[PDB]
RNA sequence: UGUACAACGGGGUAUUGUAAGCAGUAGAGUAGCCUUGUUGUUACGAUCUGCUGAGAUUAAGCCUUUGUUGUCUGAUUUG
RNA sequence: AUGUUACCGCAAUAGUAAUUGAACUUAGUACGAGAGGAACAGUUCAUUCGGAUAAUUGGUUUUUGCGGCUGUGCAUUGCCGCGAAGCUACCAUCCGCUGGAUUAUGGCUGAACGCCUCUAAGUCAGAAUCCAUGCUAGAACGCGGUGAU
């Protein structure tokens, strides 16, 4: 079973990362003793750059998409179907390709507008003289 | 009809299993001497399946349903989970509870119409209890004691009670119930009477140091004698 | 994690308020090193306040939260918030009804009265 | 003990396991060379043991597996002063690793080595044959020859290593006809070598004390892999099409594009280092030995830092795009 | 004189945590200017945001290299 | 050093062979009026020893790898954030409870002597004793096979 890091938001698997229980029984996985020290410290990881929290809150790649309505904990569980379990191979291989393709035509948005206004921009170093 | 059964050397019943009308929920651990001990009892009539919850001998108090759901705590794994779902048939529902306390035979009792649960629980764990069980919720301690299961054994024949439950809380909590109740002990002493024995609407099984009047309370209060 | 002479808290509702370890039952005999407790040990254990009925006398405790990372038996490294232990007989039939807190999962496996007065498990 | 270092760094073997003749005639060790070590996933079916029908995760060395061939044997006579090898016999074309092997100025040497035994094939074979036959009818116990396909490998040494191994099949005749039809043909473990074997190690250990010939018995493969699999790293519970390679490669030795095996626990020695892998010397029965594992997940994450992920295509699944 | 070796270069993996520099109305406020404001705006403004998991290291005992470039030799001993 | 060289080996010989406990079951049975309660097997872990090992956990030296601090030429690794690599550790892991013949000693059944007895027949346990097996080393003046000269 992957579990998601809690500083990270990156899977954690098998002999990777700590684990810290409070009172409230609530578990938290860490990937690496660097996000275990960063929780230690009560510290946000909306203020460091580089965690998902930050990337998410921020807007570098895309946070919602309509292939994200098939990935979620299921708490009653499903009767075993051989049949089904092929269909989901192809649906979490084809739906990571979808979600990778989304996500670089959505970094694709970002790099027009930079021409767009150095173009605005280089206007006023010409038109001044 | 009353059967006493031993589990590893430990007079423990309903640590280890879980009985409803239905089905019966065994460990792994040890040996097949305790589940043959129940095939004897229960046999082809109800499937009685042999399960780990979180890697767990203990199962019974994990566990929490009747004969129409079972409910299953956040740890429980999904190799397990789909075990579980393949075991049981479609008449039994189950569903992991995503809350802080993960012992639920402790935290709730129920029958087939009537739970009493832990009276801090959750408000969501107590919507699931009557959604799923499709029982009556209470919040409600038995003499105080706010671990609801392994202080009093429920069916629907009756209720059984630790000592130290007043026969006030005994007929204010009956008066909730409508089946009766009576102070047990159960294994020479032992007020834990929730984990020390499991009941349906058939069969009341307990440690071998279950004495003989322990016996009589628990075949007149659950009627094991037909 | 816990060696001779660590306070620990208490987390049944007996009327103790922390939980001394004077000795380890089921320790081995090595020059030097200390008997450290862990999950899913019972250690004699003093009560330093509360009440002073269950001070100034040792009691069997069983350790339901460590708060030392240790390696479970499937992967993970894990650890409590807190040192904490219930008070019991040498029987481990508890003392306490109610145990609050996390109860460790192979401290509810060894014990099954503890598991029947937990409330919390992990 | 005194602690003497090692005399080779191939370490000896000193006792090999029982002939049945009874069996087909087939190898009784290898030798590899360690790659290095990582975490397997995998559920324990052990009845009397609390922890039955549970996930556990578990430390194995792997070892590279490249194909061994077999270039010659050895027949050995009976003497009342003890074994003695009446002759050996080699094949005829022999690779620059092992003609190497005999070399010590490989480099500006004229490269002489089986010049004349070439021309032992030139004829019919009547010597040849008639030492084949004299090893039919003298010599009651026969050892092979063989060495490492060590060019496809990512050890520096182009030099490969030369090993007896005595071949407990049945039929000392049908034994060097057999090694006659593998000479100069290649063996697989997956012929020799199965699936939960309890095999022992015979290594020379790590020098800093150290380099020592060391033999670490009962050690359970769980991996016979094959270098043809693009799922080395793959389980029917874990569906990635991944290699037994780590993220990144295993640190200071390089790859296994070759056959692999993954063996339970530790072993003497390093990384890049000449392991023989010997079959046990009796039938364990322990319920240890017995045990038919069933693996679940392949850690094979960067050891060169605290890793993250298992396959770059979860790595850029993950982090997205990026500036680069 | 070769899948040869080596110096570079490249790719992979890991480490650290947004490089320098650009832009702003974002910035607690102080003066300044009038068009005394229903964000009117211009200067200082620790900092903040976008360019930016950016920038830096990476084998010295990590891995790989259809790219470049150079290289290949003397002294002693034996039948 | 024994014409040389190189590999693969053999073995005269030297040493070396894991301690202790409890968890199921055999069992709530044989047994015992009960009280209570076995053991040979068959599984499972623990202690201790020995040998390895870095996947992971943890410690540690050389880091002057990244970012940052505090100054007055400096801080005995100036400090700190986050980390390598190596060494090391039941602080982390793996593997190893090798078999027979025996001495003293403790016994059984059992006559010789109608009681009696470990002995006379036979036999059980038990020393670092002896052998086997395995491991480690290999006669540097032990040996063999094989290559080219
Ligand atoms: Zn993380």
């Amino acid at each position: 079973r992957i579990y998601q890091c809690h500083f990270c938001s990156s899977p954690c698997y098998p002999g990777h990362g700590i684990m810290f229980v409070r009172n409230d029984a609530k578990e938290f996985r860490f990937c690496r003793s660097k996000c275990h020290k960063a929780f230690k410290q009560r510290r946000n990881p909306r203020k460091l750059k580089w965690t998902k929290a930050f990337r998410k809150a921020a807007g570098k790649e895309l946070a919602v998409d309509s292939t994200l309505t098939f990935a979620q904990r299921r708490n009653v569980p499903v009767r075993y179907n051989r049949e089904l379990v092929a269909t989901t191979l192809k649906a979490m291989a084809r739906i990571e390709e979808i979600r990778q393709k989304r996500e670089r035509a959505f970094y694709k948005n970002r790099m027009r507008g930079n021409k767009e206004k150095d173009f605005l921009r280089d206007k006023k170093l010409v038109e001044s003289n | 009809m009353a059967t006493r059964t031993q589990f590893e050397n430990s007079n423990e019943i309903g640590v280890f299993s879980k009985l409803t009308n239905t089905y019966c929920l065994v460990a792994v651990g040890g040996s097949e001497n305790f589940y043959s001990a129940f095939e004897a009892e229960l046999g082809d009539a109800i499937p009685i399946v042999h399960t780990t919850i979180a890697g767990t001998r203990i199962i019974g108090r994990m566990t929490a349903g009747n004969r129409r759901g079972l409910l299953v705590p956040t740890q429980t794994t999904d190799q397990e989970l789909q075990h579980l779902r393949n075991s049981l048939p479609d008449s039994v529902k189950i569903q992991r509870v995503e809350e802080r306390l993960s012992a639920l035979g402790n935290v709730i009792c129920c029958n087939d119409y009537v739970a009493l649960v832990h009276p801090d629980i959750d408000r969501e764990t107590e919507e699931l209890i009557s959604d799923v069980l499709g029982v009556e919720v209470f919040r409600q301690t038995i003499s105080g004691n706010i671990l609801v299961g392994s202080y009093c054994s429920l069916s629907n024949q009756g209720g059984l009670v630790h000592p130290q439950t007043s026969v006030q809380d005994q007929e204010e909590l009956s008066s909730l119930l409508q089946v009766p109740l009576v102070a047990g002990t159960v294994n020479r002493g032992s007020s834990v009477v929730g984990a020390g024995m499991v009941v349906n609407d058939y069969l009341a099984v307990t440690g071998l140091d279950t004495t003989a009047p322990e016996l009589s309370v628990i075949e007149s209060i659950f009627r094991l004698q037909d | 994690g816990l060696p001779v002479g660590a306070i620990m808290n208490c987390a049944d509702n007996s009327g103790a308020r922390n939980l001394y370890i004077i000795a380890v039952k089921g320790s081995g005999s090595r020059l030097n090193r200390l008997p450290a407790a862990s999950l899913g040990d019972m250690v004699m254990a003093t009560v330093k306040k509360g009440k002073p009925e269950l001070r100034k006398k040792v009691m069997p405790a069983i350790v339901v939260r460590q708060a030392k990372s240790w390696r479970r038996r499937d992967g993970v490294f894990l650890y409590f918030e807190d040192n904490a232990g219930v008070i019991a007989n040498p029987k481990g039939e508890m003392k306490g009804s109610a145990i609050t807190g996390p109860v460790g999962k192979e401290c509810a496996d060894l014990w099954p009265r503890v598991a029947s007065n937990s409330g919390v498990v992990v | 003990l005194p602690r003497k270092r090692a005399a080779s760094i191939r370490a000896r073997v000193k006792a090999f396991p029982k002939d049945d003749r009874s069996k087909p005639v087939a190898l009784t060790s290898f030798l590899g060379y360690k790659a290095g070590m990582t975490t397997i996933v995998r559920d324990l079916d052990r009845p009397g043991s609390k922890f039955h029908k549970r996930e556990v995760v578990e430390a194995v060395t792997v070892v590279d597996t490249p194909p061994v061939v077999v270039v010659g044997v050895v027949g050995y006579v009976e003497t009342p002063r003890g074994l003695r090898s009446l002759t050996t016999v080699w094949a005829e074309h022999l690779s620059d690793e092992v003609k190497r092997r005999f070399y010590k100025n490989w480099y500006k040497s004229k490269k002489k080595a089986f010049t004349k035994y070439s021309a032992k094939y030139a004829q019919d074979g009547a010597g040849i044959e008639r030492e084949l036959a004299r090893i039919k009818k003298y010599a009651s116990v026969v050892r092979v020859l063989v060495h490492t396909q060590i060019r496809k490998t990512p050890l520096a040494q182009k030099k490969a290593h030369l090993a007896e191994i005595q071949l407990n099949g049945g039929s000392i005749s049908e034994k060097v006809d057999w090694a006659r039809e593998h000479f100069e043909k290649t063996v697989a473990v997956d012929s020799v070598f199965e699936q939960n074997e309890m095999i022992d190690a015979i290594a020379v250990t790590k020098g800093h004390r150290g380099y020592h010939s060391r033999t670490s018995i009962n050690h359970k493969i769980y991996r016979v892999g094959k270098g043809d699999d693009e799922a080395n790293g793959a389980t029917s519970f874990d569906r990635t099409k991944k290699t037994i390679t780590p993220m990144g490669g295993f640190v200071h030795y390089g790859e296994i594009k070759n056959d692999f095996i993954m063996v339970k626990g530790c072993i003497p020695g390093n990384r890049k280092r000449i392991v023989t892998l010997r079959k046990s010397l009796y039938t364990n029965t322990s319920r240890k030995a017995l045990e038919e594992v069933s693996l679940k997940w392949i850690d094979t994450a960067s050891k060169f830092g605290k890793g993250r992920f298992q396959t770059p295509a979860e790595k850029h699944a993950f982090m997205g795009t990026l500036k680069k």
